């Protein structure tokens, strides 16, 4: 119908501003928890197991400018990532590379499934003292990748950029369930809440009669 | 009667003991009062340090068991209030400070044989509802008509073999959500008892 | 072969199908297994109980505010406890489970029910008279109107948990808890006891048009 | 699956810079072994065979440009090479070219196998004297031609262009094995070694116990 | 007919499939011939046993460095030679093949084997004690807790060379040889032999996520 | 026993001679001392200038044969020691210079009849570690088990026919892995002998 | 938890009101 869990998820929306400079390029981490919007619908489920896709939209600040061949890369989990803008990490054949001019239309890109193990885990609950490859809860089977956008130049481009991240999911199977946050979080990575002053969950009314 | 976890049978598809460490144990008998807020335990690891079962889960490495419930408080019929039996699967704790980042630390996270205490109950101290908190598997005991409750609950998660020290599949929790009360000439704590069976143990690895 | 464009050439519509090339060409994901408890929609959740609240007064704080007190004091025909039945509107059902996704899914229709149990002693005895008013009207005066609705005679001593079943709520309705007698207690046993409730939806609630909600904070 | 020798190689990376200033024209040879990243996964094995196809990528310095007429050309082996930027080879039937805008999506052209023995060779153990069309280990079956870019116009195009090629390879077939390179190779075309410093493989530790 | 142009137009994604255009239509390719030893995948490359140097010491250079030194004078209970099991990680199995090819592919999983042959005289008589700890602890002490582990007794005389299979390494665990007992040889003959390892993989030996590896130079 | 290169048996698909030329060869016996460091020959120009063989590949620019080698130390059960027996296809050598561009020269590259020498063992004097260099048709002579090694080799060339003076199809490698020790009061030098068969030779071509 | 890893029987007051235990095998001690 559309009560499903395919449909519940697969509208795309906003993930990460990325802007860059000219230090010439700008990284970004994949984390699907950026916004709030996305965690509390997705810590409503414990195993999760889906395929990304996602796409870039560039706009130079005043909107619109002449072309440039700036590109897009993707560094799989385990691999080093970029220092320097001319540094020999964008020649290495390992890491998957998108050419794409500004006037063109926006470029698209899928992402497979990147975990040793069988499904994603959004709660751990232990040590990674002999685990898997002050440490409560971080598991290292989250990390999926970075992009790393660089402009294609020689030297001088001063161009003052700004790009975003568009997330849609697909083929998105769930497991167990698990009731929804609401305690507004602190921290990114904890479940961690402000206890001196804890919220209610209903307005309150004058007595228990007078409905 | 008793509640499966899911609608699961525990079973199995490394060495495979038997019938030694199908005995029953039991932990420590808590105590009830009239102003105590809950407890919680953390299975697979207050059957550490104890018994047959621990010395096979301290020198293995590997491990998948699937468990059996008893919980079953004795009072008579002159005594109110209702308990709440739930088994969440995943159970993560986080501290209650706000800023830098202050962590549980290792001494609550981890209790063992004797349970620890709730600090904030409303909440289940993991910034969720108490109110929307029967999508788990749960049983009400109540002090007026039964005073008994079987859960069984297989294994869970995604990998299918796990370490028994870093890792925990599970916890149990037992919370007071009617207070106790009573007339006076009566005793004032109920105890609690807690009956704890390996149903399917499958170990693997040595030392 | 020949071929034109048509409008809709350059154009992003966020809600697509279209699939882009994989980055990955020839990879293998890991095999799944069988993990239980698997969820194939999430209508499957509204269907399971969650504890409503009732006595958010202001007095009441912490646990407290799950239960609603009956006390022995109180005399024949006074009205214990009432609440709208609307989920996701601001009130009594926000702590559930229904009320929560329904703040998702603009419209819905359907079919709720409400469960009660009761937590005294096992010597008590009294009745309640459960009542259930249609929406066009507010709630009843005497116990009189209220008798002439749809009751259902609750009783402690033989039962101990009874359920209603509401018919077709839509995008109000006033449940009302009238007190058919006094408490009767024998001696030493307290007479302060406490009715939970209960709530879920049964299998003809449908929604429809999908929608963000209304959280506090933004990151 | 994935580690099939077709997988091995067919990703697609960086082999030259070929970067012109007006000359007016830039020259270059097809010569696989230009980085260390693929001589040390192509002398893996003893012989192939392969055909590969590339993909220009053109840049202005600054980042994008006007359009222009550039042309890429291909010679095939035994034939003569451009000598100026305006001479009769650049009108010849045999020459195969092509002609592409600057800021047209990007340029793509396959080669087949060109040698006359059925396999290329990547080791040869004698003189060509009296030999296949000082001089140990050469053999002049390795040759595949070369590109010469130009940029089309009269007079005066003053541009300072800079170009890259990508290749890739498809339906790669090896031959008997061989062990990897482990001395860091000082030539281009010869296995030659530093001997007065060779170097070890394993990093060294305390003493023979102690693991 | 029409159509439109959904996004990603013009891009490139270096991890294709399109062909091109062929440059040099009508040509023929010479046609092949049978030449032997033909490898289809590079599996085929890791099951083939290849020296696995241990006495990586600082004092033991050139060829003297894939040899384990076994000594007369030692007595009885003395640590023969010892090496973590782990290929790819910086140490003994660097100069194998094994150790080069997952430098390569992140992650693996499988079932390495490690193998012994022995180069001493041919009246020489002693034996050897394998011994295999699981990866959750490190290296035994005493000779009695490494007998409880997984050991293989083996001996100069009757056999020559012995085999041990690790069960299920994934992306530590260690191997020692103790000295059950001192060597014995008649006399004029030299009292100083020398054990050389191997090293391989078995069937069951999978890869994972292609990657590029850390060699020294650039140009 | 007998070990193949790479799973081939020798035949072929000019002019064939026969069993003239079938006879064994046999090339000097060296003499393996206690500080000796290694040899190789370079095969098929060892048979030049040598014998019926030798006149029909001095005189011919065509050439196919596959061999057969047999290398037999003789030694006491009172010596140790270990050789290594390896045939490499294409075997290039390079020059250990460092700069202009010092190459080999001619009287290394092709030795004839005398074996050369290697000047640097660990790396095979290509760059390449002898660790992996097992790949290979390798088998080992262990002074204390067995004493004799046959390997058979098939022709590898991609062009189906070569000549027989620039070209070299392939080499032999002997290296001594363990050092040789021995009890003073015997001898030093253990000889090392081999003897080399061609299979199907089918030459042609006409002075 | 000594005498619980022996053998031991959970005896109950208001369930039943009289178990019983069977030792085996005393000759000519054994604490209960």
């Amino acid at each position: 119908l559309e009560t499903t869990i395919n449909h519940f998820f697969s509208r795309s929306g906003l993930v990460g501003v990325v802007n860059l400079t000219d230090t010439g390029y700008a990284t970004w981490d994949i984390d699907i928890m950026g916004f709030v919007q996305l965690r509390r619908k997705c810590e409503m489920f414990t195993y999760m197991r889906f395929n990304a896709e996602f796409t870039f939209v560039t706009t130079t600040e005043n909107g619109g400018a002449r072309p440039y061949m700036l590109q897009y890369m993707y560094v799989p989990p385990g691999a080093p990532k970029p220092t320097g803008r001319d540094a020999f990490q964008w020649q290495t054949a390992t890491n998957p590379s998108v050419f794409v001019k500004l006037t063109d239309p926006p470029a698209q890109v899928s992402v497979p499934f990147m975990s040793p193990a069988s499904a994603y885990q959004w709660f751990y609950d232990g040590y990674p003292t002999f685990g898997q490859h002050t440490t409560y809860g971080l598991c290292p089977n989250n990390m999926m990748g970075t992009f790393a956008v660089r402009v294609v130049s020689r030297e001088a481009s001063q161009l003052k950029l700004q790009t975003r991240v568009y997330m849609k999911l697909k083929h998105v199977r769930a497991w167990v369930p698990r009731p929804i946050r609401s305690q507004p979080y602190l921290l990114k990575n904890f479940p961690n809440y402000d206890s001196s002053k804890i919220t209610n969950s209903a307005r309150d009314r004058s007595s228990i009669k007078q409905a | 009667n008793i509640v499966l976890a899911y609608g699961e049978w525990p079973e199995y598809c490394p060495t495979r003991p038997d019938v030694s460490v199908n005995r029953f144990y039991t932990l420590d008998s808590k105590m009830w009062q009239e102003n105590s807020t809950g407890w919680y335990w953390k299975f697979p690891d207050v059957l550490n340090k104890t018994g047959v079962f621990g010395q096979n889960a301290q020198f293995h490495y590997l491990y998948r068991s699937g468990f059996c419930l008893h919980v079953q408080c004795n009072a008579s019929k002159f005594h109110q209030g209702a308990l709440l039996v739930a088994v969440i699967p995943e159970f993560v704790i986080a501290g209650r400070g706000s800023n830098e980042a202050p962590h549980p630390g290792f001494t609550t996270t981890f209790p063992g044989t004797t349970g620890a205490t709730f600090y904030d109950p409303y909440v289940l101290d993991s910034g969720v509802p108490l109110s929307q908190a029967l999508i788990y598997p749960h049983q009400w005991i109540n002090l007026r008509t039964n005073n008994c409750a079987t859960v069984i609950v297989p294994y869970i998660n995604a990998v299918p073999f796990d370490s028994a020290i870093n890792h925990s599949n599970f916890g149990l929790i037992v919370i007071p959500v009617s207070p106790l009360k009573y007339s006076s000439g009566a005793t004032t704590a109920i105890p609690i008892t807690i009956t704890i069976a390996p149903l399917n143990s499958e170990f693997g690895g040595l030392r | 072969i020949p071929a034109e464009l048509r409008p809709g050439t350059n154009q992003f519509l966020t809600t697509d199908d279209g699939t882009a090339a994989p980055i990955l060409p020839g990879f293998t994901p890991t095999p799944t297994i069988h993990i239980p408890g698997e969820v194939h929609s999430l209508l499957e959740l509204c269907r399971v109980e969650t504890i409503l609240e009732v006595n958010n007064t202001t007095e009441a704080t912490g646990l407290t505010r799950l239960l609603i007190p009956v006390s022995s004091q109180n005399k024949a025909d006074e009205l214990c406890a009432a609440f709208m039945v609307d989920p996701g509107r601001i009130g009594p059902w926000q702590s559930t489970l229904v009320g929560q996704i329904c703040r998702y899914y603009t419209q819905w229709s359907g079919s709720l029910k409400v469960t009660f149990m009761f937590t005294g002693s096992f010597m008590a005895t009294g009745k309640m008279l459960v009542a259930y008013s249609p929406p066009g009207s507010a709630q009843p005066a005497n116990r009189e109107t209220a008798m002439l609705g749809t009751h259902v005679i609750w009783d402690f001593g033989l039962q101990s948990s009874v359920s209603l079943v509401i018919p077709w709520i839509s995008n109000a309705g006033v449940v009302t808890l009238w007190y058919q007698t006094n408490y009767v207690v024998p001696p030493e046993t307290p007479g302060e006891a406490y009715i939970i409730a209960m709530g879920a939806a049964q299998d003809n609630f449908t929604l429809k048009i999908c929608k963000d909600t209304d959280e506090v904070t933004q990151q």
